[PDB]
């Protein structure tokens, strides 16, 4: 089988500038018909992947000027001459040539931007909810970066642990920023005992950590 | 009753390039490109002569380095980074040619 | 002018035959070369195979053994079966074309290109049952928003297998909407948050409503979401 | 009407580069086979990617286009330079000789190592007509003849009518040995009845 | 129990030589090599390398020098030489390695179907080539027979006409002879052509 | 295919009679060796190829 070994396998990369993709095959990749058959694909966030390059260097139909296909038999290189927010993603090579189909390990693309604070959103948990005996206090953070956030659950001042789990949406294919959900899951015996449930949110682009509250029932 | 043809094999044999094929597994293979070397200049049967100090082009002039050779004889001259071809300051006109025929010249 | 839509079961159980089906629009599926390829959770993408009208069903190695595919030229659909399932087989699926010369006598000795793609079919292999989810509406606090913005969302949470959809005021409401990645709770259950954001003079005013729809289950939820009345 | 690769090649056989090609009550058909023309094309490609490989050696400039060098180091380097293009085109014309040889009896060698291994498949139940073709002794419907190209023909199951419309004088067909049970035995309708049968009746 | 050869697998219990005879008859199985093919393709290897490991003759003697640099341009003219020295002997290096080793290859499988072509044409109408390198015998051949295979000495014509009789065969039983063409009618019996004129001389009860 | 003669005409750089400088003749005798040693190994195994 044929090894595709991409690299680097993370390449972050600055909104507006270049950068490129190794992909090192291990046998030649030539055909009987001249043509060497590697091609690089784009998965973006949440999609189908795409192929931008055919054939090593013929780009396909619909894809921006900046990428350029380059190699030879052995070594090949996929080169995007301006990264904008829009090229995020996964990007892999795929040798044609030999059964089977293989492909690259992929690189994952993330732009990165100027610092963006979050926006800060708590959820009381819903009456509904509680009658199936679980509560679910949901916290957000909107539209920020960088992904490096602190989420603190502070019910009555008293910092929680264990029962928060939180999810990161992919970055964002226009301004390059994240969100995050944060879930303080506990007991609707729990629930009722205590009355202020805090959210203690620490990020760079803020000067100084943001709280959002709700005390229990209230309105 | 019946008889077999067959040929033999074993379990791990070794991979060589052939025309149509990269790394492709027989029994046995060998070696073709030396890459071991002796950390010693192998001189036996050879009247060899280490100059040293001496320079080889030292050995026509006599600079003091070099006196032990202004009558030197060897099948084996071997040349040493420390070697001088002069004593006092000066440089030899055209002297690799005249190197390389001191080289061949069995002393 | 052409797409490539997967189709069929959410979950298959362990060991049975895993069934898929790639429905073709827009396209005579003759004048094409037809790849299976899987990707499972955060790997490589791994290549099935691929198959032409006129027969040779040419695929990988690994899945050789269990593979079985086959298209049908009247209902324009590529076909697959993967027999005797296993954990490992847990992948998106999606379905891919290839131009067809017929000419090109070398093209059926060389992996098909990999022109076009579907958006690809989750199948995960578990012998748990399906469970529809339960939508519990994330809402301001009193119009605590304070800000020029406000948000609100859905909760949907306890459901198996992966995955749901969450549209917002069935399409209509776009601009601001974070629909978050699944998590798995320690339930084996998985839950996920649906949230947008909207400018603060729109509560009360506004209708919102997020639909969900859990295909595993048939199981489909309009959960309107409008701050308390205390 | 139908011919092997003893003769010509066929035209009409796109699939691949080797197949089937045959004749029954159905009719003609022809098919490639898939495991023998991809193991000419993987050997063929084989060599392409060995001779397309690259040098990485680079060599910079000796001489002097615009303003020339020394006549005598010039003449050298102009005599050496001549040499080395001689090496190179001797040794590029050879190689390509060498393996558009190896290249052509390539594709020899596995059209046979096909029409050998379908020899061994058919057993004595064909024979070889000489021109890369078989004829087949027993009816063999579509069904039967892509059992030959998938490898799953079982000489048994039609040996015996093979031989059997193989060994032939006048229509005829050799016979078996009748049962050694002690009875003598006579022939009737393509079956040993016995002697004794026929010599238990009466006269008239 | 199952046994096959060379269409198909190499045997790794062969170790007395390079090809070999596996047969399975009543006394059960037996592996011995077949000592002439294998040394006719030990001894072509062995002539190869005898050819290839030769020496050069020639000597060379330093046109450089390592402590004390030459002239410049003089020095970009020999490493130009040297360079493209290597680059040739670099070449005929790589192809020779990969033109002999498609030859031993092709050479070695070349001496497999000798063998197999000698003992096809030694047992001419007595057994059947199976396909996977091996050859139904249809006669009993015991370990004795089976060494008359090896070394070369298998009587044909001694199990011919048993082996040819169990080929035709229709039911347990084959291919029958002709009856004399002397003017009798003759009925089969026992595996013999009796006369009709010794069945039709009894008396009628 | 082997009777085919070169038509690359070599002129002389060395000099029989009158010897040239020893460095430059040197290398020219260095690179004429080099060259005659591919040769003759090309000789040999086309030879040796040619009859197998
Ligand atoms: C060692 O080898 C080199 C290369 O072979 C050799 O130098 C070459 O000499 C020839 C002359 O025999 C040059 O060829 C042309 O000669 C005609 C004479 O009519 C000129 O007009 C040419 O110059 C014009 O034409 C060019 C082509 O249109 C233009 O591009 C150019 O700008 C001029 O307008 C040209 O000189 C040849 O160019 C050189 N090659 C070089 C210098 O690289 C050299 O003589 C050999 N040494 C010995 C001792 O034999
Ligand atoms: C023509 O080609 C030759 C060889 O291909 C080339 O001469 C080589 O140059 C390199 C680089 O200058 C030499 O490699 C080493 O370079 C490093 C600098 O990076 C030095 O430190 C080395 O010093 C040696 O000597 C020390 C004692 O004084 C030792 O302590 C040390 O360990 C080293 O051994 C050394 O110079 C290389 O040695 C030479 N090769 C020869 C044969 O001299 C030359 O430059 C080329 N000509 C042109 C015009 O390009
Ligand atoms: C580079 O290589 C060159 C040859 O490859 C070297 O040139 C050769 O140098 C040798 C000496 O080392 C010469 O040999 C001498 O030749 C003279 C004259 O020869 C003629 O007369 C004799 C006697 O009647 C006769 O037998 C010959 O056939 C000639 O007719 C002799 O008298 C000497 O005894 C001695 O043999 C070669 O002649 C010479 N070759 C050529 C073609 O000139 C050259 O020295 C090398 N360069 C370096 C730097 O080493
Ligand atoms: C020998 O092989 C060559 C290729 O190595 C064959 O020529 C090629 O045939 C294909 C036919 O499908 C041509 O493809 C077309 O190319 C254009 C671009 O020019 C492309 O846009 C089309 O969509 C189509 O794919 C290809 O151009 C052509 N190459 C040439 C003419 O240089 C040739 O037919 C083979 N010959 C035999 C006798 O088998
Ligand atoms: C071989 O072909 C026949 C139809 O001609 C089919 O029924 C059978 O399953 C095939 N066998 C294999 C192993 O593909
Ligand atoms: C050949 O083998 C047979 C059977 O083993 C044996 O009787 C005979 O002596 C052998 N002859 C030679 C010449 O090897």
């Amino acid at each position: 089988d044929v090894v595709m070994t991409q690299s680097p396998l993370s390449l972050p990369v600055t909104l507006g500038q270049p950068a490129s993709i190794s992909c090192r095959s291990s046998q030649g990749l030539a055909f009987l018909d001249g043509n060497t058959y590697l091609s690089w694909f784009q998965q973006r966030p949440g999609q189908s992947p795409r192929r931008l390059i055919y054939k090593v260097s013929n780009r396909d139909s619909g894809v921006p000027d900046r990428f350029s296909g380059s190699g030879s038999r052995t070594d090949f290189t996929l080169k995007i001459s301006r990264v904008e927010a829009e090229d995020v993603g996964v990007y892999y090579c795929m040798q044609g040539t030999h059964w089977p189909l293989t492909f690259g390990g992929g690189t994952k693309v993330e732009i990165k931007r100027t610092v963006a604070a979050p926006s800060v959103f708590i959820f009381p948990p819903s009456d509904e909810q509680l009658k199936s005996g679980t509560a679910s206090v949901v916290c957000l953070l909107n539209n920020f970066y960088p992904r490096e956030a602190k989420v603190q659950w502070k019910v009555d001042n008293a910092l929680q642990s264990g029962n928060s789990q939180e999810s990161v949406t992919e970055q964002d294919s226009k301004d390059s920023t994240y969100s995050l959900s944060s879930t303080l899951t506990l007991s609707k015996a729990d629930y009722e005992k205590h009355k202020v449930y805090a959210c203690e949110v620490t990020h760079q682009g803020l000067r100084s950590p943001v709280t959002k509250s709700f005390n229990r029932g209230e309105c | 009753d019946k008889i077999c043809l067959g040929h033999h094999a074993v379990s791990n044999g070794t991979k060589v390039n052939t025309l149509t094929e990269r790394g492709v597994e027989v029994v046995n293979a060998t070696e073709t490109v030396e890459r071991t070397n002796i950390p010693r200049i192998c001189s036996k049967g050879k009247r060899t002569v280490d100059l040293g100090q001496c320079g080889l082009l030292g050995t026509i002039t006599g600079p003091p380095q070099c006196d032990q050779f202004l009558e030197f004889s060897a099948d084996l001259i071997i040349e040493r980074r420390e070697g001088s071809d002069v004593c006092y300051p000066g440089k030899f006109v055209n002297e690799e040619a005249l190197r390389q025929i001191l080289r061949e010249s069995g002393g | 002018q052409v797409q490539l839509q997967e189709s069929g079961p959410g979950l298959v159980k362990p060991s049975e035959t895993l069934s898929l089906t790639c429905t073709v629009s827009g396209a005579s599926v003759s004048s094409y070369f037809w790849s299976w390829i899987r990707q499972p959770a955060g790997k490589a993408l791994e290549w099935i195979g691929r198959i032409y009208t006129s027969g040779n069903t040419k695929s990988n190695p690994s899945l050789e053994s269990r593979v079985t595919m086959s298209l049908d030229a009247s209902k324009d659909q590529f076909s697959l079966k993967l027999t005797s399932v296993t954990a490992a087989d847990t992948a998106v699926y999606y379905c891919a074309a290839g131009r067809l010369d017929y000419s090109d006598t070398t093209g059926y000795y060389k992996p098909p290109p990999l022109d076009y793609w579907g958006q690809g079919a989750l199948v995960t292999v578990s012998s748990a049952s399906t469970k529809g989810p339960s939508v519990f509406p994330l809402a301001p606090s009193s119009k605590s928003t304070s800000g020029g913005t406000a948000a609100l969302g859905c909760l949907v949470k306890d459901y198996f297998p992966e995955p749901v959809t969450v549209s917002w005021n069935s399409g209509a409401l776009t601009s601001g909407v974070h629909t978050f990645p699944a998590v798995l709770q320690s339930s084996g259950l998985y839950s996920l948050s649906s949230v947008v954001t909207v400018p603060s003079s729109s509560l009360g005013t506004q209708t919102y409503i997020c639909n969900v729809n859990h295909k595993p289950s048939n199981t489909k939820v309009d959960k309107k979401v409008e701050p308390k009345s205390c | 009407a139908i011919a092997g690769f003893i003769e010509n090649g066929w035209e009409g056989l796109i699939d691949g580069w080797y197949g089937f090609r045959h004749q029954n009550a159905q009719g003609e058909g022809t098919a490639a086979d898939y495991k023998s023309t991809q193991s000419a094309i993987d050997q063929i490609t084989g060599k392409l990617n060995r001779l397309i490989e690259k040098t990485n050696q680079q060599f910079e400039l000796i001489d002097n286009e615009f303003n020339e060098v020394e006549k005598q180091i010039g003449n050298v380097i102009n005599w050496t330079r001549d040499s080395i293009t001689e090496v190179w085109s001797y040794n590029a014309e050879l190689l390509v000789a060498m393996e558009n040889q190896h290249t052509i009896d390539l594709a020899d060698s596995e059209m046979d190592k096909l029409y050998e291994r379908v020899k061994r498949q058919l057993r004595e139940n064909a024979e070889e007509d000489g021109t890369g073709c078989f004829e087949i002794f027993h009816k063999c419907d579509d069904d039967c003849m892509a059992s030959i190209r998938n490898n799953t023909y079982d000489h048994s199951k039609y040996r015996e009518e093979a031989m059997q419309n193989r060994i032939q004088i006048d229509g005829s067909g050799y016979i078996p040995e009748a049962p050694r049970d002690g009875q003598a035995y006579v022939r009737k309708d393509g079956e040993w009845v016995l002697l004794s049968t026929f010599l238990s009746g009466r006269l008239v």
